[PDB]
């Protein structure tokens, strides 16, 4: 179906009152006085301004921020250098160089991520078999110099540690969803 | 909210205030306790400058009274 | 002031994005539709998704449809939300910007609990939607439609009524309906002139034909009736959201083949076929047979849609984006003819660009 | 032709008044019982001396001292 | 003395500019859902001083392509004006006793377009010469209402003077009288001052900034303090004549008290309808000016110029 | 609502609508931020008979 | 008899702060003074407060200490100074401190 | 009443102005406009801050570059900047700022806007959340908190 | 005397401003800031060329407008006359002819831009 929104003017019919009622409008400058009253009162209303960086934005456990390597409850670490998080990262920003650890456990020496690279997507965290790599929530990762953004595998494991109380409750809320 | 808007408000009413007040003030204080001698037409400023010869003190608004005829 | 001729220079935003494509999978290059337009995400990841699915020969299920028509109209609002306002800004008004971005914030709230991100949500995906909606969302999105309308409201009571607006918008850039046909326009910029078009009720690409609404129409081609088009639109989305939220069906959300949707994570960790299914779609894709569609939406610019190209591989061999906008953008120099600076501004609004699909 | 009036306050009513207020004031002077009154007053007022003349001793109809009652009035505007 | 006075009629007049930039800020935030500065002092008391030392801090631009000369001059008499026009007011007594005030006020606010016209035309850059070419496109729209407006007032108050009108509204304001010369008054004032809907000379969305494109930190910040002084200006110019405040001459306070009411009234006015409403397209406000003001401008002036005669109202020459 | 049943009646007047009864900020009338755990469903290629891919 | 009680409420909100020294403190460092319930305070000293009555964005909210690992804060504050059990918390991921 | 204390109060104000006050440039590239858009509103309000867009490079403090930087942009780009007046301070916003992000290997992306222009604060994201953008400014607060431009002047 | 001394102190205290601000900051000059600004790219011509005029009708005829407001203005000093009929029959003629000069300019397209 459709409708007109402009085409509603029909065949004119024109009387004393409606000529005065238009005059009115176009002397007293009517339908601008109540651009003036919504004005007003958005004025008497309360703003939507948080107090940043006291009260903060609300958000989800579905979050994607900052990246984290995880671990088992017993300090192993999770990554098996698998490579699908390299293997689909669609920004080329995951390097990954594997080895036997001396134990003789398939594990990484290098991990690393070009956060300039990276565009935040989640396909790491959902292609890792092992939930290790994941997207903390943590947004307020700024810095003063680019290479401060090309993190290694020490950095995400130390992220890991920082957020694990958070991460670890965001993932137990939302895994059923996947 | 709307009511954090008065401070400024004041402050620029305050400040607007202030002039009026102060012009009228200083010419009181200048003028012998009187509003400054207006000179719309030159009547006026003969007015005024015979003031201010008459003034012993050659200033048009020490008024001098009947006290000054006899 | 008065203009005698445009020349627009498009490609100080061009980025290779057809090239990077072919250089990479289809699900690893879903992002670049999100990237394409930045203001209605969802409909372009909506258009590549059914293209995907119409070589695949797959019918993603009815949740994950009505969910598509659900964050396509809220997307339409978005967009519809994003034009009005910064033509107004590029017109005078400011306000209807800042009364209607706090909206613009709850729908991008929406937008990250589902998902996870406020604008760049990869979540249609082929197959349907990477993730169930959370508990508790349907409630919040009929609590924000319920009183959207008193914003539009409010917004109409700033500019429909005001000789002003009507004044800047009004017998300015017009369009005939067979030059707007020859140039190739596209929704907006085709109704406001006469023209009776919208693919979501010719070629419907989801549960619309289950989901009655109006299509606006406008007598004068010109910015006025544009934008009122726009404004009724929005309004028609809400109707539509109506429908959404109180016809939802139960079921799954992706497709029931894990040779192209990958499978649940408790499946991939004690089933063996889920298992490889998950690390293949993961790390090569999904191969899809060769072939070539053009698949077109009724995205709130206009018809977005894809030529996509496929050989028997799980890279795409050619993808080129077919962006509302492109042509709107080369009828400016005859939409400017007889008008002012001014109305040049009006014009660039009134065609709602966007430069990522333009030159992408 | 009250169509075309009526048509016109309600199109352009700001050239309706125009012509009207113009017409009012060309009109309303010649209507008035006060508009004699102007020019009595801007000439009832002394802007300059008045120059008194020499009692010729044939003068009658002129007066001696300002409270002598002879001469113009200024009652009508006294009390008008 | 009057150095002293001079110092309580100009200090204070900048102050409240820059509170006036403040009160702008907050009352479009709070119309726009929004708060306004708030972080920088107590409910944001210090932004304008903030914004103005850091201007004063600035590398200023010598481009070029500019006439140095005017570049430098046109911020000087912008400045200098709009302290200048305050200096005949009464309030109700002034610091200097004009008999042609009005037509003093006229001049003075006329030669302010020059600043625009040398500095955007100095500038050598296409966006000043259209901000230039704007400026006088909008005075030659407005200056021809302006005066057969205010004319046709003073034809109840009997002169130029700004100090009779005190005594003309000793009972009732001139508003009643002349509430249509008052609104038309209003939009020309305005656009005196290219303020929206009337921000034509530095429209931001057609020309990036007109006439300040290539001005930096300091002359742009005397520029931008002429602006909202002469705000300031106006609204006070409309609250002596169509407002009257209360005149015991015994109580003079009271009456800068009200003007000063009624000036805040306006100018919170001014900004309110920069948040309501779009822009024109400036060859509209010609044909406003010239097909809905003037033509009822003309019938208004013979009006008052009648009304007087057929009411034996004429006023008195001092 | 920290509105005052003055400042309410001069907005709605002044906007024409009660606005008190639509509001642009969110007291409560929303979902909790931790709801209980779901327990999704499953499609219909999940049977254990007469589910061959070579059919679907 | 309405302005009497917010009057009211305003100053429970002046006094509820400490005395005049901590209401100062808290005006010029946080840039608002309306009192809420306490939460929790973190052994970094950053108190966490909330008043429901209050819109979403607004019912939580936090007091950055002024000492955090050798850094004065007095002043120089910023959101990666709260810990991650009480991020989840404020940024509204969580009903459950 | 030491001249180094002096100076090192005066610098505190110098950087107390020229920090309270930030006015940011009209420049925005990509979908990272729309959340510099979003830091402009009600939520995030700008202006509270004393942070305005003005449009005009000769009156701007800093410029957020938010967007991806092509090859054909860059020289307008260096051109803006250059006629911004020092004190010039500049913020990258996002990952194709950055270092090219999503574009990183294309024939028409600049691998970073750190090569056309130097860069005072990295902002990531892909689009970086308004809340972030935001700490971001605040960052580059602080930074100009820590200035010392007088000091070495009187240590010279 | 004390009107020349309020404008001289208004001359000096911009003046004043101009100086600190010409003189107290920090400079560095080089051709690419100094260049004039033209929305990122360079200039292809000179911003001293004709800048056509439409409005150059409207602008002679705000001469004569302004001439005839200066002809309006000497009314409230008229109305202190004796002769009030002549002022009055003055007035009203002049600003019908100027109405009648004006409406011709309407009705003739004087008013309306050239494009
Ligand atoms: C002053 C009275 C006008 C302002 C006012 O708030 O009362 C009017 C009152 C508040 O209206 P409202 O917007 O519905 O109240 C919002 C909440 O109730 C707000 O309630 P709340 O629970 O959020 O707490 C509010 C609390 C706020 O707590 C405070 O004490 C902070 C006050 C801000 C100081 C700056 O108390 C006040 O708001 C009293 C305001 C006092 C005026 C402060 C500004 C004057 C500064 C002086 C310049 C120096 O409305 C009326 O009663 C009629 C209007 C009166 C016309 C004047
Ligand atoms: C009254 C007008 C005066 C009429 C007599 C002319 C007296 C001045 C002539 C001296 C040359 C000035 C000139 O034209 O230079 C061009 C300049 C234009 O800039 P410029 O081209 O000289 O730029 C030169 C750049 N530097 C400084 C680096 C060398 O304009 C002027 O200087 C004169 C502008 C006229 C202003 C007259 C009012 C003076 C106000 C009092 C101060
Ligand atoms: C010209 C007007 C005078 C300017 C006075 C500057 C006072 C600074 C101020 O108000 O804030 C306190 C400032 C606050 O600095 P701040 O920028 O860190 O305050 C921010 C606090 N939050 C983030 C919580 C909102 O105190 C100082 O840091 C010293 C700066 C001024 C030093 C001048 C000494 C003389
Ligand atoms: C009504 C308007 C009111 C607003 C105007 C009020 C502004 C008043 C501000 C007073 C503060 C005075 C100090 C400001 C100096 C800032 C200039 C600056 O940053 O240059 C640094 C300069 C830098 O010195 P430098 O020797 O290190 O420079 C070396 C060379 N460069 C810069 C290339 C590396 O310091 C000074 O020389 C200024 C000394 C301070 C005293 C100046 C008098
Ligand atoms: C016996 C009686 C004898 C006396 C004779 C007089 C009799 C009374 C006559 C009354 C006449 C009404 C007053 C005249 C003023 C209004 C003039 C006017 O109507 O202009 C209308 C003009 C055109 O409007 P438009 O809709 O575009 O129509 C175009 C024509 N087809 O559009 C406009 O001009 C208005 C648009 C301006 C927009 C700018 C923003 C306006 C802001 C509004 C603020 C209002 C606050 C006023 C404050 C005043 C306090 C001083
Ligand atoms: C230098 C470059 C910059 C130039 C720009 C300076 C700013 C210009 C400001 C605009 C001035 C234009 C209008 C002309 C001045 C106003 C004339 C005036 O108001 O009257 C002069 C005054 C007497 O006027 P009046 O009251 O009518 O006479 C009866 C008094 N009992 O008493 C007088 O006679 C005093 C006349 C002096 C007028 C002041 C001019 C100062 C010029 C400084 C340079
Ligand atoms: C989207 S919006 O609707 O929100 C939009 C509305 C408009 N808006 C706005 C309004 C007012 C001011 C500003 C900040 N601003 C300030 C200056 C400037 N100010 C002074 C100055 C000098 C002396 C002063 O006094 C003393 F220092 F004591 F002498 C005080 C000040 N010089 O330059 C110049 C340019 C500028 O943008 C911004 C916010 C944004
Ligand atoms: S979120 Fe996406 S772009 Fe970022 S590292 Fe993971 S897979 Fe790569
Ligand atoms: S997907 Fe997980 S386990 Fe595999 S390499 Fe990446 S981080 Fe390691
Ligand atoms: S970083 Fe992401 S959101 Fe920002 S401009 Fe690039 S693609 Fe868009």
């Amino acid at each position: 179906t459709y409708k007109y929104v402009n085409k509603k003017e029909q065949e004119s019919e024109v009387d004393m009152k409606s000529a005065t009622d238009n005059a009115a409008r176009i002397l007293m400058w009517t339908e601008l006085i109540r651009g003036l009253g919504m004005t007003l009162s958005y004025l008497f209303r309360e703003p939507a301004t948080i107090n940043y960086p006291f009260e903060k934005g609300p958000l989800s456990p579905r979050f994607r921020g900052e990246h984290a390597l995880r671990r088992y409850p017993s300090g192993e670490e999770r990554c098996i250098a698998c490579k699908l998080c390299e293997a689909i990262c669609p920004a080329q920003a995951i390097t990954i160089e594997a080895e036997p650890r001396a134990d003789g456990s398939r594990r990484t020496t290098r991990y690393d991520i070009d956060m300039t690279k990276c565009i935040y997507c989640g396909f790491c965290q959902e292609a890792c078999p092992v939930d290790a790599i994941v997207e903390g929530p943590n947004f307020e990762f700024s810095t003063e110099t680019h290479e401060e953004l090309l993190y290694n595998k020490e950095k995400l494991l130390n992220n890991g540690d920082k957020w694990e109380a958070e991460i670890a409750a965001n993932i137990q809320a939302d895994y059923l969803y996947r | 909210m709307w009511f954090e808007i008065l401070p400024g408000l004041a402050i620029m009413g305050v400040c607007l205030v202030i002039p009026g007040v102060s012009t009228a003030y200083i010419h009181k204080f200048t003028n012998g306790g009187k509003e400054k001698r207006v000179a719309r037409v030159q009547y006026q400023w003969y007015l005024m400058e015979r003031d201010r010869r008459i003034s012993g003190v050659n200033r048009y608004y020490v008024s001098k009274g009947l006290e000054n005829i006899d | 002031e008065m203009v005698r001729k445009c020349d627009p220079h498009i490609g100080l935003l061009h980025r290779g994005t057809e090239k990077l494509i072919e250089y990479k999978t289809y699900l690893q290059a879903l992002p670049y539709f999100d990237r394409l337009d930045y203001v209605s995400m969802m409909c372009n990841e909506q258009a590549y998704s059914i293209a995907v699915e119409k070589l695949l020969n797959i019918q993603p299920p009815p949740r994950a449809q009505w969910i598509r028509v659900l964050f396509g109209e809220i997307t339409r609002i978005l967009n519809h939300i994003m034009a009005v306002t910064t033509h107004a800004l590029d017109i005078g008004a400011m306000t209807p910007f800042f009364w209607m971005f706090e909206e613009r914030e709850k729908m991008f709230e929406f937008y990250e609990r589902v998902s996870g991100a406020r604008m760049h949500a990869a979540y249609i995906r082929p197959g349907g939607v990477h993730q169930d909606l959370p508990l508790g969302l349907l409630d919040d999105i009929y609590e924000f439609s319920k009183n959207f309308s008193l914003r539009i409201d409010e917004v109409e009571e700033m500019l429909t009524n005001n000789r002003i607006w009507r004044n800047r918008t009004v017998d300015i850039g017009v369009v005939t309906a067979e030059d707007a046909l020859n140039y190739g326009f596209s929704g907006v910029m085709l109704r406001g002139s006469g023209i009776q078009w919208d693919l979501r009720k010719t070629q419907p690409y989801d549960v619309y034909d289950q989901v009655e609404f109006d299509v606006p129409i406008g007598s004068r081609g010109d910015c006025y009736d544009r934008y009122l088009c726009r404004v009724e639109e929005m309004r028609q989305s809400l109707r539509i959201i109506e429908q959404c939220l109180n016809k939802m069906p139960p079921g799954e959300i992706k497709v029931d083949d894990a040779k192209v949707s990958p499978p649940k994570r408790a499946e991939m960790k004690t089933s063996m076929e889920s298992l490889i299914h998950h690390f293949k779609l993961y790390t090569e894709g999904y191969q899809v047979p060769p072939g070539a569609t053009y698949t077109a939406i009724e995205a709130p610019k206009g018809e977005f849609g894809v030529y996509l190209v496929s050989d028997g591989s799980s890279r795409p061999y050619r993808c080129k984006i077919k962006a509302p906008g492109f042509a709107h953008l080369a009828g400016l120099d005859k939409m400017s003819k007889g008008h002012m600076l001014a109305d040049v501004v009006a014009i660039i609004g009134t065609q709602d660009i966007v430069f990522g699909e333009i030159d992408r | 032709i009250s169509a075309f009036l009526k048509n016109a306050w309600a199109k352009e009513p700001v050239l309706v008044v125009s012509f009207s207020v113009w017409g009012l004031a060309i009109i309303m002077p010649m209507i008035s019982p006060y508009t004699k009154y102007a020019s009595m007053i801007n000439k009832a007022t002394p802007y300059n001396y008045p120059v008194p003349v020499r009692d010729d001793g044939n003068m009658p109809d002129v007066p001696s001292h300002p409270q002598d009652p002879l001469g113009p009035s200024l009652d009508w505007l006294k009390n008008l | 003395m009057f150095f002293i006075n001079i110092l309580t009629l100009l200090v204070p007049i900048l102050i409240a500019m820059a509170f006036l930039t403040l009160v702008e800020r907050k009352i479009l935030g709070y119309m726009q859902l929004r708060k306004g500065p708030n972080i920088v002092g107590p409910y944001g008391i210090l932004q304008p001083f903030a914004d103005a030392m850091k201007l004063f801090m600035k590398e200023p631009m010598r481009p070029l392509t500019t006439s140095m000369s005017l570049f430098i001059i046109a911020p000087t008499l912008s400045l200098t004006l709009a302290l200048s026009l305050w200096v005949p007011l009464p309030m109700p007594h002034p610091l200097i006793n004009l008999n042609l005030g009005i037509l003093f006020i006229l001049a003075t606010s006329s030669l302010s377009v020059y600043s625009i016209l040398w500095s955007g035309w100095a500038s050598n850059s296409k966006y000043s010469l259209f901000g230039a070419l704007r400026a006088v496109a909008q005075t030659i729209s407005y200056e021809v209402t302006m005066a057969i407006i205010l004319l046709s007032v003073l034809l109840m108050n009997g002169s130029y003077s700004l100090q009779t009108l005190i005594t003309t509204q000793e009972h009732m304001w001139l508003l009643l009288p002349a509430w249509p010369m008052a609104m038309m008054w209003f939009i020309s004032t305005l656009a005196e001052t290219n303020r929206a809907p009337f921000d034509l000379t530095e429209g931001e969305s057609e020309l990036v900034s007109g006439f300040n494109v290539e001005y930096a930190a300091g002359p742009f910040a005397l520029f931008f303090m002429a602006e909202y002084t002469n705000i300031i200006l106006m609204n006070a110019l409309t609250t002596i004549i169509f407002l009257g405040p209360l005149y015991y001459i015994n109580l003079p306070e009271l009456y800068s008290t009200n003007f000063m009411m009624e000036a805040l009234l306006l100018s919170s006015t001014f900004l309110w309808i920069r948040a309501s409403y779009p822009r024109f397209r400036y060859d509209q406000l010609m044909h406003l000016l010239w097909k809905n003001f003037l033509p009822l401008t003309l019938a208004l002036c013979m009006w008052h110029i009648s009304l007087p005669i057929f009411t034996a109202g004429v006023p008195p020459y001092m | 609502a920290s509105a005052t049943r003055v400042i309410q009646k001069l907005r709605n007047w002044a906007s024409g609508q009660d606005l008190q009864a639509k509001l642009q900020l969110r007291y409560q009338e929303i979902a909790k931020r931790t709801q209980p755990p779901p327990k999704l469903p499953v499609g219909p290629s999940h049977k254990l008979s007469n589910n061959y891919y070579c059919t679907r | 008899m309405e302005l009497v009680e917010v009057l009211k409420r305003g100053v429970q909100q002046v006094t509820g702060h400490g005395g005049l020294r901590g209401l100062l403190r808290v005006f010029f460092r946080a840039n608002d003074i309306r009192i809420g319930t306490l939460v929790g305070e973190d052994k970094y000293g950053n108190k966490y407060y909330e008043d429901n009555k209050q819109f979403f964005g607004r019912h939580r909210w936090v007091i950055y200490t002024t000492e955090m690992n050798g850094k004065n804060t007095f002043w120089d504050v910023d959101g990666s100074m709260v810990p991650p059990e009480w991020h989840r918390w404020l940024h509204c991921m969580t009903d459950d401190p | 009443s030491r001249a180094e204390y002096v100076v090192t109060k005066l610098d505190d104000l110098i950087n107390w102005a020229r920090r309270s006050s930030l006015w940011p440039m009209t420049f925005g590239l990509a979908c990272c406009a729309v959340e510099m858009m979003h830091m402009a509103a009600p939520r995030y309000d700008m202006d509270r801050f004393g942070v305005v867009f003005r449009a005009s490079p000769r009156q701007a403090d800093v410029m957020i570059v938010a967007g991806t930087l092509t090859n054909k942009m860059a020289p307008a780009l260096r051109k803006v900047y250059d006629q911004m007046p020092e004190p010039r301070y500049v913020v990258s916003m996002g990952s194709c700022a950055n270092g090219g992000g999503y574009y990183h290997y294309s024939y028409s992306v600049v691998r970073g806007c750190d090569r056309i222009v130097p860069v005072d604060i990295y902002v990531p994201g892909c689009p970086p959340t308004a809340e972030a953008l935001l700490y971001g400014i605040l960052q580059l607060q602080r930074k100009i908190k820590r200035e010392q431009k007088l000091k070495i002047w009187y240590r010279r | 005397m004390n009107l020349y001394t309020v404008i001289f102190i208004n001359i000096l205290l911009s003046l004043t401003l101009i100086l600190v601000a010409f003189w107290l900051p920090q400079m560095n000059l080089y051709s690419e800031k100094a260049n004039p600004y033209e929305c990122g790219f360079d200039p292809t011509s000179s911003a001293r060329l004709p800048f056509s005029m439409k409005f150059f009708l409207v602008a002679i005829t705000f001469l004569l407008f302004d001439l005839e407001i200066a002809l309006l203005l000497p009314l409230p000093w008229a109305i202190q006359t004796i002769k009030t009929s002549t002022m009055m029959i003055m007035a009203f003629i002049l600003v019908t002819i100027l109405s009648l000069g004006l409406a011709y300019e309407w009705t003739q397209k004087g008013l309306e831009w050239t494009e």
